[PDB]
């Protein structure tokens, strides 16, 4: 009989707000029956007090019969005292992750059946608790009880339970240090690196200390042998990894379909060294609906092909040790996509995961590299509490070039050099000054913004001239395709002059890889050429310039 | 401890709930310093354990002193700030002095340990509410509520008015050609004496207000009347290129939009006719004619330029390189209240951040000076990187507002 002698939280309704009222008189009497069982059962226990009709407050309760008939379970819906009830400090938005615990000799996982009924409910709050079951029928009133402990599917349960039980074994820990206990929901997660028999009495201890708290907890042993599985893992004594991963095939695939995929996949990769969403994620830009079916395309079923190739061999993780170094290993893949791998060891994994970049039309690859380093940075400051070693497919040489002269701040901790190509290399730069003798080409291009047509076109100072027509294009497309133009006409050294910010924007830049094609054709001359120098003249101000309406 | 008369009544604005924002994840090191700290400050009784029932939660963060060992804890209170104080702006709110800024040389206290002193009302505890974050998420938080008035509330500097002014009557009496401006937990005291003799001072002040009960843990001095918007440079060369007189003709036709007066209508004829770039022009009178009128006018400020109490203050820093910074205080665009740049070392110590993090520490600090408001940052950095490697070189007491700009396309060039 599970009773507490606890203290209670003192809880109030949201300001300028009173109790739900909510009735059902009528239907099911065959569970009405199920109901005073199940009440009288719960008053012994005192769990629930029967109350006299004071004109205190109303809310619904239905018997369900539980599935594979045995016994009957009690419902209540209480979304209306939920909303009418105060706030609470988040239990848990976060998960632990099993590449963050540390090895043990060994691990105990026990349950604690009731918890919530086990907990005391603060009395000035108990009214607003009550429900009550109706009764058949004749106008003859319905038995009223209210709640003495934290109601089920209640608003205020799961965090207050979690401090109740925190503070019950607050003092068990001081008096044994030497074991370590974690909360999630129920679940209490016991471990000790002493003796398996030290090990069976200070379980048994605290078992037998929660139970005189008014916390059950498994009687034959501690049960739950290893797996475990939870929260989507597999826990192995020395190893974990995660539950298996079913891809299924399919002839049409919808947009829940696919986000389910890319879920599963997601959840595959922190395990799984080499998984690529991209294309498969591209299609979800479809969000229009939901039951639409999108049609797969190349790139995507190659992905999927390759994830399938990936999954069908398992792969483990490791545990943590914090007396060993950590190192962190980032390697490139394919269109703006990167993957890592966290370890201790050489051949033994932390973790994996992945990078890519979803926003943003261009972008380079030292760019892409830092932005991984950072993503890692914060998972594994969130994981380990600290910054791995990171080692990296790129010269420091590289780098130092880069974050110098980026325009952007950037910080990148102690780095060294892996050669495992690809190399992160830059693949062009651009002239800081302009080149000597050299053709320079005077672009300019433009688009009538109605009519969608456009032209795009350059003069140099050697007397060339040249006009492109343009259709289906706008006003920023063809100061582009102008740049385009004096590239593919001129020799490996050009002085280009546009008086597009926006060109001068994109280029400047210098990103190695874009979604558009013809940025992904001018980058291609970029690095064909060898020496490039644009330069900037305001628009309009009468500068040598092209003037073709 | 004995509060001389009830803890002084904190009620929030209207409409207006307590902060909910989350905490940020913390390394072992950071944390493990922050459970010493909260220890000992539990042991005193300054803060205190608090339940399920308290919804409400602000960020902590680990940063050191000033070079120490000491490891020291930094509460954003922005939130908290801008529910609460908002309207404790208006009511306990304590006015600027505009001469701070002439003055020849201003020092700078930290007299925030004060406000230790002060119990903080019982009804608003649950608003500054405070989390430990645990590892991994192995374990909830340690949270913690204020007992007595908190450091980087602006509440406290407030609350604390009369009792500085008492503290600080004798002095300021005595010294009449003193400036002496509470902005958060510091105390900025300009002079026209001599650098010695200020320093005489401002330890005078110092051991006054520590015989009075007030601890303040060669320093931080500032010189305000060094401070003067910064002018655009026109450079200086012997020979010209046509590519040199292009950048000269841009950066004149942007600045033409900030002073009226300037046209480069003569320099654009010694570039007639399509030119190579790197073809060497000489200078015409009439071009250099207009050059004078170019140097001479950009050398005065605008007219029209006033600052405006009821506008937000808007601070645009741009790296140039080299260690170098540049950054502009404004309200609207095209205006300019403040302008100014930054120089550290060639190296062998900083990094982008660390620059970055000093640059905003000090633009900040003249903003305090100035118009005693911090200004809010558009930041040359990715936001993650900032939001993880911020609090590494942050040195100060209170944090100003911030965001994210991805996109400068010339203005590097411009402003150096
Ligand atoms: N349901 C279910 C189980 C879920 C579950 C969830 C978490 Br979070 C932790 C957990 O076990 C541990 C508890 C405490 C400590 Cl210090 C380490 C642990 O693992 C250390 C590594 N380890 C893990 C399992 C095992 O058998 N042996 C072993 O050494 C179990």
């Amino acid at each position: 009989v599970p009773i507490s002698p606890i203290e209670t939280v003192p809880v109030k309704l949201k300001p300028g707000m009173d109790g739900p009222k909510v009735k059902q008189w009528p239907l099911t009497e065959e569970k009405i029956k199920a109901l005073v069982e199940i009440c009288t059962e719960m008053e012994k226990e005192g769990k629930i007090s029967k109350i006299g009709p004071e004109n205190p407050y109303n809310t619904p309760v239905f018997a369900i019969k539980k599935k594979d008939s045995t016994k009957w379970r009690k419902l209540v819906d209480f979304r209306e005292l939920n909303k009418r009830t105060q706030d609470f400090w988040e239990v848990q938005l976060g998960i632990p992750h099993p590449a963050g615990l540390k090895k043990k000799k060994s691990v105990t996982v026990l349950d604690v059946g009731d918890a919530y009924f086990s907990v005391p409910l603060d009395e000035d709050f108990r009214k607003y608790t009550a429900f009550t079951i109706p009764s058949i029928n004749n106008e003859t009133p319905g038995i009223r009880y209210q709640y003495n402990v934290l109601p089920q599917g209640w608003k205020g349960s799961p965090a207050i339970f979690q401090s109740s039980m925190t503070k019950i074994l607050e003092p068990f820990a001081a008096q044994n240090p030497d074991i370590v206990i974690y909360q999630y929901m129920d679940d209490l997660y016991v471990g000790s690196d002493l003796e398996i028999g030290q090990h069976r009495t200070k379980i048994e201890e605290l078992r037998q200390h929660l139970l005189r708290w008014g916390l059950t907890t498994p009687d034959k042993k501690h049960q739950k042998e290893p797996p475990f599985l939870w929260m989507g893992y597999e826990l192995h004594p020395d190893k974990w990894t995660v539950q298996p991963i079913v891809l299924p095939e399919k002839d049409s695939w919808t947009v829940n379909d696919i986000q389910k995929l890319v879920g599963k996949l997601n959840w595959a990769s922190q395990i799984y060294p080499g998984i690529k969403v991209r294309q498969l994620s591209k299609l979800l830009r479809g969000t229009k609906a939901l039951t639409e079916v999108i049609p797969l395309t190349e790139e995507a079923e190659l992905e999927l092909a390759e994830n399938r190739e990936i999954l069908k061999e398992p792969v483990h993780g490791v545990y943590y040790d914090p007396s060993k170094d950590l190192i962190a290993e980032i390697q490139k893949q394919g269109q703006g996509q990167w993957t890592y791998q966290i370890y201790q060891e050489p051949f033994k994994n932390l973790k994996t995961g992945k990078y890519a970049r979803m926003r943003g039309a261009h972008t380079n690859d030292v760019k892409q590299l830092t932005e991984a380093v950072q993503k890692i940075t914060t998972e594994s400051i969130v994981i380990w509490g600290k910054t791995p070693k990171f080692k990296l497919p790129i010269q420091k040489e590289t780098w130092e070039t880069w974050w110098t002269e980026y325009w952007q701040a950037t910080w990148i901790p102690e780095w060294e050099f892996v050669n495992t190509p690809p190399l992160v290399k830059l693949w062009y730069q651009l002239e800081k000054e302009p080149i000597v003798g050299a053709e320079t080409f005077y672009v300019d291009g433009a688009a009538n913004r109605e009519t969608k047509l456009g032209k795009a076109g350059y003069v140099t100072n050697k007397g060339r001239q040249k006009v492109v027509p343009l259709t289906n294009t706008t006003n920023q497309k063809t100061e582009l395709q102008a740049i385009y133009l004096a590239l593919q006409d001129s020799g490996l050294e050009v002085n280009i002059v546009t008086d597009s910010q926006y060109a001068l924007g994109i280029i400047q830049a210098q990103p190695d890889k874009s979604e558009s094609e013809l940025v992904n054709q001018i980058i291609e001359q970029l690095i064909k050429k060898e020496k490039v120098y644009l330069a900037w003249v305001p628009a309009h101000k009468g500068i040598g310039g092209n003037e073709q309406v | 401890p004995i509060s001389p008369i009830e803890t002084v009544p904190v009620k929030l604005k209207p409409g207006m709930d307590g902060p909910k924002v989350k905490q940020w994840p913390l390394t072992e090191e950071k944390i493990k310093a922050l459970v010493e700290i909260c220890t000992e400050m539990e042991k005193e009784g300054k803060i205190s354990k608090i339940g399920p029932e308290n919804p409400y939660n602000t960020p902590v963060f680990a940063i050191k002193k000033k070079d120490s060992t000491k490891w020291r804890k930094l509460v954003d209170f922005r939130e908290l700030n801008k529910r609460t104080q908002d309207f404790w702006e208006v009511q306990l709110g304590i006015p600027h002095p505009a001469g701070l800024k002439k003055k020849k040389s201003v020092t700078v206290l930290d007299v925030g340990d004060a406000y230790f002193s002060v119990p903080l009302d019982e009804d608003f505890r649950k608003y500054t509410a405070f989390t430990i974050p645990s590892i991994n998420n192995e374990t909830p938080g340690i949270r913690y509520q204020y007992n007595v008035l908190p450091q980087g509330w602006k509440g406290s500097p407030a609350i604390f008015q009369s009792s500085m002014t008492k503290i600080l009557e004798p002095f300021k009496k005595q010294n009449p050609d003193i400036v002496i401006y509470q902005y958060m937990d510091d105390l900025y005291v300009g002079s026209d004496l001599e650098i010695g003799q200020h320093r005489t001072k401002i330890e005078e002040l110092r051991q006054h207000l520590l015989r009075w009960g007030l601890t303040t843990p060669m320093g931080y001095e500032l010189h305000p009347d060094k401070w003067t918007v910064q002018p655009i440079v026109l450079p200086e060369k012997d020979s010209w290129t046509v590519n040199d007189i292009q950048k000269l003709v841009g950066k004149l036709n942007w600045a033409s939009q900030i002073y009226p007066g300037i046209k480069v209508r003569q320099l654009s004829k010694l570039l007639r006719g399509t030119k190579a770039l790197t073809e060497v022009i000489p200078l015409t009178e009439e071009a250099e004619l207009e050059l004078a009128e170019n140097r001479e006018i950009l050398k005065e400020p605008v007219h029209g330029v006033y600052y405006d109490p009821s506008k937000d203050l808007i601070a645009e820093i741009q790296k140039q390189g080299q260690g170098q910074w540049t950054y502009q205080i404004y309200q609207e665009p095209f205006k300019n209240l403040k302008t100014g740049k930054y120089a550290r070392m060639r190296g062998a110590h900083t990094n982008d951040v660390k620059q970055l993090t000093e640059a905003v520490q000090k633009i900040t600090t003249e903003s305090i000076v100035i118009w005693g408001k911090t200004p809010k940052f558009k930041l040359p950095i990715q936001k993650e990187t900032w939001e993880t490697w911020w609090t590494e070189y942050w040195q100060a007491t209170w944090i100003p507002e911030w965001e994210f700009v991805n996109t400068p396309p010339l203005v590097k060039l411009w402003y150096q």
